[PDB]
């Protein structure tokens, strides 16, 4: 808002937007957020449902991950 | 020059040019 303020002040509303937007500095997405996101394996019951063939639920050993 | 440029519509440094009417040695 200030710089857009400024801005209008010497008078050299879409490209008034791209203009401010470069000529700022601001705080990045990560040093916002508060969220965590995980990923849930396909499960083997739906994927004998629709004919898929789930690669993620299918349990492993130590030996057989290479 | 580069907010004239984006509000009219990869510039590099700009050259300046001094002209002057003063004492002479």
């Amino acid at each position: 808002s200030d710089r857009t303020n400024e801005i209008r002040s010497e008078n050299l509303n879409d490209a008034l937007r791209e203009v401010v937007e470069d000529e700022t500095e601001l705080f990045p997405p990560n040093l916002t957020r508060r969220y965590f996101l995980y990923f849930k394996p396909l499960s083997q019951n739906c994927a004998r449902r629709y004919r898929k063939k789930a690669i993620s639920s299918k349990p492993l050993s130590v030996r057989q991950i290479k | 020059a580069k907010r004239i440029s984006i509000l009219s519509r990869s510039l590099p440094t700009f050259q300046l040019i001094l002209n002057s009417n003063a004492n002479q040695i």
